[PDB]
RNA sequence: GUCGACGUACUUCAUAGGAUCAUUUCUAUAGGAAUCGUCACUCUUUGACUCUUCAAAAGAGCCACUGAAUCCAACUUGGUUGAU
RNA sequence: CAUUGGUGAGCAGCGAAGGAUUUGGUGGAUUACUAGCUAAUAGCAAUCUAUUUCAAAGAAUUCAAACUUGGGGGAAUGCCUUGUUGA
RNA sequence: UGACGGAGCCAGCGAGUCUAACCUUGGCCGAGAGGUCUUGGUAAUCUUGUGAAACUCCGUCGUGCUGGGGAUAUUCAACGAGGAAUUCCUAGUAAGCGCAAGUCAUCAGCUUGCGUUGAUUACGUCCCUGCCCUUUGUACACAC
C-alpha cells in the first residue's frame, strides 16, 4: 500500500538488501541504527552517503538493509551501495527525476562505485 | 536437478508466479494450509467462530 | 555469449546424439551405392523400402582431426594459460614455467582467489582456447589437466619421472621456436583422440629446418615427454636434451570444460575391475 | 542428409521459426497464444529495438536476443517473483 | 573495402575468416589500420590497410560489438557493445592494454572527442553518459528518454507514452568544438545538447507526413472502427492495373528490401547524425532522405557586448571616418552579417595587415568563419587571400595554441583555398607552361 | 527544462519549485519591493529578476550565488527574455523600454518615445525587432539594432496584450473592449521593411549590402556567376561523354 | 602381419481360404436391406453469445454535459417490551 | 521481535449547505475552417415534368489480351496449339 | 607489530540408514560364546551446518636469549629473522588468515577446494642477455 523501493549493493560476497519507503526518517542496517555498523573505521564509508547529498533527503524517509555474507569491509562496500542506490531510485520513481540526476551526479562525482560496483574479473594477459 | 538449474533461462514468465512467491533465503514458500482456503480469516468470521 | 555458447553446445550434441542415431541410413545408403557401383541384388530390408531409393537420388551426392578441433584447425593459432592449483610451491612455479615455455603461444597467470568458474569464463570470452592447471606433492609435480576452452574437452593427467630444466644445470635458454612434434604407437582411436588434443596445443606449420622438436611416445599408457634440439650431422643426427621430460598417464577425459564435473566421460581409468592390468588404452 | 532439402523443408518448419514459437519453446511464454498476445502488447524486443508483429522469423544466432523490454511489467514481475527486483534499473 | 575517391576504385577489401557480417567500423587517423565489428561475433577484427591481411582479432566483450571509434589524437580504440560495457583498447606500440569500463544498460552509439579525451556513449536506458578515457571514470551524463518525440504505429496496440521502441539514440555526434552532442534514434526527434551543462539546446521534429508511421503520438480515434483500424485495412484491390493490385510481401519481413515486400508503412527513424566539419550544420539520415539542419547568420539578431553607443549608423561613421579598426570591432560587436561585410570590403590593400594584427582574440573566430563562408562563392579571390595571409601571420600562434576553436573556421577557409583558387591557379599554371611551349619549341612543316 | 517553476510575490521573494513533484526547491530573497518579472537562461545557468524597486538582480543559477545587481532610474513593470540572444527588456517607469543583456549586465538600448504607461511588450522570434503598446492608444515597432523606431500604429482601443508568435508569422494583442484576440500577420515576412524611423545606404536601410564588383583594379576578381562555369568549359567534352545513353535512341 | 579355396557356424526369404469397402447405379456377386415433399414432443452432441477462473497483460487516450450503482457521513423509521 | 501480510475498532491532522469509488450515454477535438442537391458556365432547395426530344460527334486485324500457377510425376475424357480428312 | 585477561563481530565450500580410538582394574550373570556394569592410564585435525581466524574494543604488565649430575634451605650444546649465490613474481596479483573436503590417477609425513584481508613497484625499452622474423613492397589506389 505504501511507495517502496528495493535495491542490492554488493561487494566480493557481501550483499546487501534496502528497502527504501516514506516514513520519519530512520535508517537501520540489520535491525540496529546506522550508527553501530561496525569495524567504526568505515562507519564514515556507510555515512558518505547521506553526508554527500545532507540528511534533509532522508528527513522525510525511512531506509531499512539486510546484509548478508562477505566481511567487515565488504559488507559496507555493500551496505553503501544499497543506500545510495536506493536513494536514487526513491527518487526517481516518488520524487522528481531533476533530483533524480541530481543525486546521480553527486553519487558519480564522489565514486560512481557507490552505484555501480566491479564486478567480473580477471584479465587473461 | 543441477542440470536444469545452469538450464534455467531467466526470462521465464509463468503466470502462477504472481500467486506463487518466495522467502528471504530464497526457496519457495509453500503455505501449509489448504490452496483452497485462506489462512487469515475475516473479521465476522471470527466472531461467528468465537 | 553466455547463452549462445549454451545454445550452440546444445545444438552441437542434437546434431551429434541424430548422426549417431541415424547412422544406419549412412551404412545402408552405402549399399546400395555399392550395389549400383558392382551390379549385385540389393537385401530384402533394402529393396522394400521405397522411401529410401526415392531420397538416394538426392542423396548420391555425399560423402583426422574431430568435432571440437575441427572447426579452426589449421586456420587460427591456439593461446594457451598455464596456472597451477592453488598457493602454489616454487617448485612448481618453476614447473608452470616450464610448461609455458614448453608450449609457444602459451602465457602463465597467477593462481590465487580464482574460483574456477569466473576463471573458465574470463578465459573463454577473453578467446584463449586451452587452459594447463598444474597440481603438485610437496614440489613434485603430480597432475595436468588440459581444458580446450570452446565447450571442447579435458584431459587429465597424471605425471610420474618428473626431471626439471630448473633442476638440473644452468644448460642455456630454452629455443622457443615452433617445434616438430613425433607421437610414437598411439594406434587406438583414443590414442588419436588423446594426440589431437595433445597437437593442437602447438602452432599450425613449423619450419622445415626448425631445430627444436618435442615428442610424445606411448609405452603401455605412459606417455613420455621429452624435448630434444638437434643438428644433422655428417654421418647421424645429434640429438640433445633440453627442457623437462615426464610421462603422463590418462586417467580421465570427459566432454566439457573444467568448472562443472556433469559433463559426459569419455574415457576414464577403471582400475579396480577385473581385467584392469591386461589391456593398453583400456 | 539432402533429403531434408526435399522431406524436412516444410510450412511448419518456417512457421516453428516465428517469433511466438521461438518465445513458447523458450519458456518466454505458457503458450503460443500468449506469445501472440505479449508481443502484440509489445513485450519482446529483440536486440535492442522492439518487435511488434507475430510472423517475426528468428534465426539461430538472433534468437540469443530474444527478451524482455526493460520497464516490463512481466519483466518487473518475474524479478519480483524471484525477489530479484533491482529499483535503480527500473526493473 | 576501401575506395579510392581520385580514380574511382575499390583497391581493397577485407573479410575475417569467420563469415559474419559488419555492423560498423573505425580507422585510424593515420590510416595504417581500418577495425570493424559485427553483432554476431562479439570480435573486433583490425585489418592492416597497407598490406591486406586480418592484422588481430580483439576478444573481450561478451555482447555484440555495437560501436567503434578511433581517438583522433592519442589513437586508442574505443568498442562499445550490449554488454553493457565501454571497452578502450591501446593497440599500439607493445601494450595490448584493455580498459573496461561498465555502465549501467547496453550501449548503442559511442562517439568521441575530437581531442580524445572523452567518449559519449548512449544507451539503452535512454541517456547519454559522457566518460574520460585515460582516467577511466564517469564526468557526467544526460538524461535523454522525456525529451524524445516517440509516435504510435498504427499497428500496434499500446500507447506512445508507454511504449520503448525509440525512447533511446541510436546514433549521437560531437560537435566539432567538442561541446555540442547531436543525437537521433527510431524516434521522429533529433535532439542537441551543450556537454557542459547537459541541457537540451533544441529539438527538431524530423517529420510531419502522415504517411510515415511514427509521426503522430495521438491517433485519431475516428479512423479506429469495431474490427481494427481503417488503415490497416489494406486497399490494395481497389486498384487501376494489376502491378499495384499485386501483393508480394512475404511476412515476416522487417528491414529486408524492396519497400514493397514489408506490408507496414514505412517508420519514421534517424540511422545517423553527423555535424559538418566546416560550417555549423548536421546532417541527419531519415527515412525522408539526408535533413540538412543549418544556422545562418542574416536573421537572429546577437549582439556581442554592444553598447549604447554601438549602432549601424556608428560603424559608417567610423568607416567613413576612416577608423578601419573600429568600424570592424564595431561590425563584429553588432554581429549582422551585411555590417560585416561592408566593413570588411571597404577596408583598403594597404592596411589589412594592421587591422589583422590588432583583431582582439575574441573577435578571432567570427572573422575566420565569416571569411570562410563569404570566400566560399564571393569573386574577391584576392582580397580573400590577402586577409587569410594577413590573419594567419598575425595570429597563426593563437589559432594553434586553441586548435578546437578554429577547427571548424580553418576547415571552412582551406576549402576555399584548395577548392576554387588552387583550381584558378592550376588553370594558369597550364596557360604558363602551353605559352613557353608553343613558342620556344619548332613547328616547321 | 520544464523542470522549475518560479514564483514572484509581491513582498519581493523568488522561489522556485519544481513542476513534476511541487515542492519547494530554493528561495532567493534579494528585492524587498514586489518581483515583477523573472527569467532565467535558455541553458538553466544565470536567471535575470527585476522588481519594481528598480533594482536588476542577476544570479547564477546551478550555484546559488548573485552576479551582480544593477540599480536602474525608474520601477520596473515587466520583463521580456529573448532567450536565443540573451536580451531581455524592461518596461520602466519613465516610459522608457531598457533593454539590456544577461551576459555582460549593460544597458544596451534605451528606447523613448510612448507618453503614458506600457501596458505591454515583446521580442521579434528572430529578437531584432520589440513591439510595445502603451495607454497612449499607440503600438510602436523598434529596430533594437539601430535602436529606433521603425513602425506606429494609433489604435482606438488600448492594446494590453502583445505577443509574437514563436515563428515570424503572426502578432496577436488584445485590446480593452472586444472579447476576442486581434490577429496582425507582418508583411516583413513576405517583403523587407525599411529599418528608417517614422515620427509623428538604402541597403543599410534595408539591412544588405551587395557586394562590390571589384575592390580595386590591382586586385583579381573573379566571374560574377557559378564557379562550375570554368570547369563546364575546360572538360565539357569528356562530360557530355558522360552523359550520352548507353546506346543509340530508336528514331 | 594380407587376401583366396575347403570346412564350420549364422541370418533372411514361403503364401492360402473367405468376407467387406473402394465406379455420383454396378469392384462382377443375383442367397442381399433400405425409393414416402414435417406436424409435434423428449433426450443427447456441438458452436456461438454474455460474464468469469487458473491469471495475468494492454487499454484510440482528452475535455464537457447527463443518467446510474456501491461505500461512508447525515437524516428518517423499526429496535434490549430484542436489531443482527 | 519483525511483517515493506489480510480483516477490522478507533484518534490526531485535512475539512465552506457533504466525501470516495465505479459505470452507461451523448457532444466537442483527435490534419489547416471556402456551405446542400442535380443531368452543373446554371438551376433547384415547395419539383422536375406536359421541351428531355432531335441533330452532331463517337466502332484499331489490339477481329490481341491470366505480366495473377505451392513442389515432383502424369493427363483416359477434357482444354490449348499445330497439322490433316471430309464438306 | 609483544605478553596476560575479558568483550563485539563478519564468510563461502561440504549432507550415502552414513563418521569412525587403544590399553587396563575389578563385580555379577552364563555350560561356553559372551553379555552387562565398574575402573585408571594413553591418544586426539572431534563428532554434519551453530561457528572461522586475521580483525575491532576495553583493563594489566613492560622490553639486554638458553642446560644438566655438583652445591644452601655459580660455571662447560643450539639459537635473537638466516652469507655467497640462486629462483619466482605484475590486480583481487604477492603476501597474511582460517574453514571444509579427500571424488577410480596422485595425495594424508599431505593434497585439492573455499571464502576473509589485500598491497609496493613496472606497465617503458631493445641499452645488456637471449629467442624469433625479414631482406623484390606486391596486395589495387594515394603517399613513401
Amino acid at each position: 500500500a505504501v511507495p517502496s523501493v528495493q535495491t542490492f549493493g554488493k561487494k566480493k560476497s557481501a550483499t546487501a538488501v534496502a528497502h527504501v519507503k516514506a516514513g520519519k526518517g530512520l535508517i537501520k542496517v540489520n535491525g540496529s541504527p546506522i550508527t553501530l555498523v561496525e569495524p567504526e573505521i568505515l562507519r564514515f564509508k556507510v555515512y558518505e552517503p547521506l553526508l554527500l547529498v545532507g540528511l534533509d533527503k532522508f528527513s522525510n524517509i525511512d531506509i531499512r538493509v539486510r546484509v548478508t555474507g562477505g566481511g567487515h569491509v565488504s559488507q559496507v562496500y555493500a551496505i553503501r551501495q544499497a543506500i545510495a542506490k536506493g536513494l536514487v531510485a526513491y527518487h526517481q520513481k516518488y520524487v522528481d527525476e531533476q533530483s533524480k540526476n541530481e543525486l546521480k551526479k553527486a553519487f558519480t562525482s564522489y565514486d560512481r562505485t557507490l552505484l555501480i560496483a566491479d564486478s567480473r574479473r580477471p584479465e587473461p594477459k | 536437478l543441477r542440470e536444469k538449474a545452469k538450464e534455467r533461462n531467466p526470462d521465464e514468465y509463468y503466470h502462477a508466479m504472481h500467486s506463487r512467491k518466495t522467502d528471504a533465503k530464497g526457496l519457495l514458500i509453500s503455505s501449509r494450509h489448504g490452496d483452497e482456503e485462506d489462512e487469515s480469516l475475516s473479521m465476522d468470521q471470527v466472531k461467528l467462530l468465537k | 555469449m553466455l547463452r549462445r555458447q549454451a545454445r550452440e553446445r546444445r545444438e552441437y550434441l542434437y546434431r551429434k546424439a541424430q548422426e549417431l542415431q541415424d547412422s544406419q541410413l549412412q551404412q545402408k545408403r552405402q549399399i546400395i551405392k555399392q550395389a549400383l557401383a558392382q551390379g549385385k541384388p540389393l537385401p530384402k530390408e533394402l529393396a522394400e523400402d521405397e522411401s529410401l531409393q526415392k531420397d538416394f537420388r538426392y542423396d548420391q551426392s555425399l560423402k583426422q582431426v574431430d568435432d571440437e578441433y575441427a572447426a579452426t584447425s589449421g586456420i587460427m593459432d591456439p593461446r594457451i594459460i598455464v596456472t597451477t592449483s592453488r598457493d602454489p610451491s616454487t617448485r612448481l612455479s618453476q614447473f608452470a614455467k616450464e610448461i609455458k615455455l614448453l608450449f609457444p603461444n602459451a602465457v602463465r597467470l597467477n593462481r590465487g582467489n580464482y574460483v574456477m568458474p569466473n576463471l573458465v569464463d574470463a578465459c573463454k570470452k577473453s578467446g584463449t582456447t586451452d587452459l594447463v592447471v598444474l597440481h603438485e606433492h610437496r614440489g613434485v609435480p603430480t597432475s595436468l589437466t588440459i581444458s580446450h576452452f570452446p565447450h571442447g574437452p579435458t584431459a587429465q593427467f597424471s605425471l610420474h619421472n618428473v626431471v626439471m630444466r630448473h633442476d638440473i644445470i644452468n644448460a642455456g635458454n630454452q629455443s622457443e621456436v615452433n617445434p616438430h612434434l613425433i607421437f610414437d604407437n598411439f594406434t587406438t582411436a583414443l590414442g588419436k583422440r588423446v594426440v589431437c588434443i595433445l597437437k593442437h596445443l602447438f602452432n599450425a606449420g613449423p619450419k622445415k629446418d626448425s631445430e627444436r622438436v618435442i615428442t610424445f611416445a606411448n609405452r603401455g599408457d605412459f606417455i613420455s615427454v621429452r624435448q630434444h634440439v638437434y643438428v644433422r650431422t655428417r654421418e647421424g643426427v645429434e640429438i640433445a636434451e633440453v627442457g623437462p621430460r615426464f610421462e603422463m598417464r590418462l586417467f580421465e577425459l570427459r566432454l566439457g570444460t573444467l568448472e562443472n564435473k556433469d559433463a559426459d566421460v569419455e574415457w576414464q581409468l577403471r582400475r579396480f575391475i577385473r581385467t584392469a592390468n591386461k589391456k593398453d588404452y583400456l | 542428409k539432402i533429403s531434408d532439402l526435399e522431406n524436412k523443408v516444410t510450412v511448419s518448419a518456417i512457421c516453428r521459426r516465428r517469433l511466438p514459437v521461438i518465445m513458447h519453446r523458450l519458456k518466454m511464454a505458457e503458450t503460443i497464444q500468449d506469445a501472440v498476445k505479449f508481443i502484440e502488447q509489445g513485450h519482446v524486443r529483440v536486440g535492442p529495438n522492439l518487435i511488434n508483429d507475430p510472423a517475426y522469423l528468428v534465426t539461430r544466432n538472433m534468437e540469443d536476443y530474444v527478451t524482455w523490454v526493460d520497464n516490463s511489467k512481466i519483466k518487473k514481475t518475474l524479478l519480483r517473483y524471484r525477489n530479484q527486483i533491482d529499483d535503480f534499473d527500473f526493473s | 573495402r576501401a575506395w579510392d575517391l581520385i580514380r574511382y576504385r575499390n583497391f581493397r577489401t577485407f573479410t575475417g575468416t569467420e563469415r559474419i557480417q559488419f555492423n560498423c567500423l573505425a580507422v585510424d587517423p593515420s590510416g595504417e589500420v581500418v577495425c570493424a565489428g559485427s553483432l554476431d561475433n562479439f570480435d573486433i577484427h583490425v585489418w592492416s590497410v597497407q598490406t591486406g591481411q586480418l592484422l588481430d582479432a580483439l576478444s573481450g566483450h561478451e555482447g555484440p560489438v555495437s560501436c567503434l571509434s578511433f581517438s583522433q589524437e592519442n589513437s586508442v580504440l574505443a568498442s562499445a557493445s550490449w554488454d553493457k560495457t565501454i571497452r578502450i583498447w591501446s593497440i599500439f606500440g607493445r601494450s595490448q592494454q584493455v580498459e573496461p569500463i561498465e555502465v549501467y544498460s547496453d550501449v548503442l552509439a559511442l562517439s568521441m572527442r575530437p581531442d580524445g579525451k572523452e567518449v559519449a556513449v548512449s544507451t539503452l536506458k535512454g541517456q547519454i553518459s559522457i566518460f574520460n578515457i585515460e582516467d577511466a571514470k564517469q564526468v557526467g551524463n544526460i538524461d535523454c528518454r522525456k525529451d524524445i518525440i516517440s509516435g504510435r504505429f498504427n499497428q500496434d496496440r499500446f500507447t506512445a507514452k508507454n511504449s520503448e521502441r525509440s525512447k533511446f539514440f541510436t546514433t549521437i555526434h560531437y560537435s566539432f568544438d567538442g561541446m555540442a552532442i547531436v543525437a537521433g534514434g527510431n524516434n521522429n526527434s533529433i535532439c542537441l545538447y551543450d556537454v557542459p551543462n547537459e541541457v537540451l539546446l533544441k529539438r527538431f521534429i524530423v517529420s510531419r507526413n502522415m504517411a510515415l508511421n511514427g509521426t503522430l503520438e495521438f491517433l485519431n480515434s475516428k479512423k479506429m472502427t469495431e474490427a481494427g483500424s481503417l488503415d490497416l485495412i489494406d486497399d490494395a484491390g481497389e486498384n487501376s492495373d494489376l502491378e499495384d493490385r499485386i501483393d508480394n510481401s512475404l511476412p515476416g519481413s522487417q528491414r529486408g528490401g524492396d519497400l514493397s515486400t514489408r506490408k507496414m508503412r514505412p517508420e519514421v527513424r534517424v540511422t545517423s547524425v553527423q555535424f559538418s566539419p566546416t560550417a555549423n550544420a548536421f546532417a541527419a539520415a531519415s527515412t525522408e532522405g539526408l535533413l540538412i539542419y543549418s544556422t545562418n547568420d542574416t536573421i537572429l539578431f546577437d549582439p556581442f557586448d554592444l553598447d549604447v553607443d554601438v549602432t549601424p549608423h556608428s560603424t559608417v561613421e567610423a568607416l567613413r571616418e576612416k577608423q578601419f579598426l573600429n568600424a570592424l570591432v564595431m561590425a563584429f560587436r553588432l554581429n549582422e552579417e551585411y555590417l560585416i561585410n561592408k566593413v570588411y570590403e571597404a577596408i583598403p590593400i594597404k592596411e589589412i595587415p594592421l587591422v589583422a594584427s590588432n583583431i582582439p582574440a575574441i573577435y578571432l573566430p567570427r572573422i575566420l568563419k565569416f571569411i570562410g563562408d563569404f570566400a566560399i562563392e564571393s569573386q574577391h579571390i584576392e582580397f580573400n587571400l590577402i586577409w587569410i595571409k594577413a590573419l594567419l601571420s598575425a595570429s597563426g600562434g593563437y589559432i594553434n595554441e586553441h586548435k578546437y576553436l578554429f577547427s571548424t573556421a580553418m576547415r571552412s577557409i582551406q576549402r576555399f583555398i584548395v577548392r576554387v583558387a588552387k583550381e584558378v591557379v592550376n588553370t594558369t599554371t597550364d596557360n604558363k607552361y602551353t605559352y613557353r611551349f608553343l613558342v620556344s619549341t619548332d613547328g616547321s612543316m | 527544462c520544464g523542470n522549475f517553476g518560479f514564483i514572484g510575490s509581491s513582498n519581493g521573494s523568488i522561489t522556485i519549485y519544481n513542476m513534476q513533484s511541487g515542492i519547494l526547491r530554493k528561495k532567493y530573497k534579494l528585492h524587498k519591493r514586489a518581483v515583477t518579472g523573472i527569467s532565467l537562461d535558455g541553458m538553466n545557468r544565470k536567471m535575470v529578476s527585476c522588481g519594481l524597486d528598480g533594482i536588476v538582480g542577476f544570479y547564477d543559477f546551478n550555484k546559488s550565488t548573485l552576479l551582480g545587481k544593477l540599480k536602474l532610474d525608474a520601477p520596473i513593470t515587466a520583463m521580456v527574455y529573448h532567450r536565443s540572444s540573451d536580451l531581455f527588456a524592461l518596461a520602466l517607469d519613465d516610459l522608457s523600454i531598457v533593454v539590456i543583456d544577461a551576459v555582460t549586465q549593460r544597458v544596451v538600448r534605451q528606447l523613448w518615445g510612448h507618453s503614458n504607461r506600457i501596458t505591454a511588450f515583446d521580442f521579434s522570434p528572430e529578437g531584432r525587432w520589440i513591439v510595445s503598446a502603451s495607454l497612449d492608444s499607440t503600438i510602436r515597432t523598434w529596430d533594437l539594432p539601430t535602436g529606433g523606431c521603425i513602425d506606429g500604429i494609433i489604435v482606438d482601443n488600448v492594446a494590453t496584450n502583445v505577443k509574437f508568435s514563436p515563428n515570424g508569422d503572426l502578432l496577436a494583442t488584445t485590446h480593452v473592449t472586444g472579447n476576442g484576440i486581434c490577429i496582425w500577420t507582418n508583411r516583413a515576412q513576405f517583403k523587407t521593411v525599411s529599418t528608417r524611423t517614422i515620427d509623428e545606404l538604402n541597403d543599410i536601410d534595408f539591412n544588405t549590402y551587395t557586394s562590390l564588383e571589384q575592390i580595386d583594379k590591382e586586385l583579381l576578381t573573379l566571374s560574377i556567376g557559378p564557379r562550375s562555369k570554368m570547369n563546364t568549359l575546360l572538360h565539357l567534352d569528356v562530360i557530355r561523354k558522360r552523359s550520352k545513353p548507353k546506346e543509340a535512341p530508336k528514331k
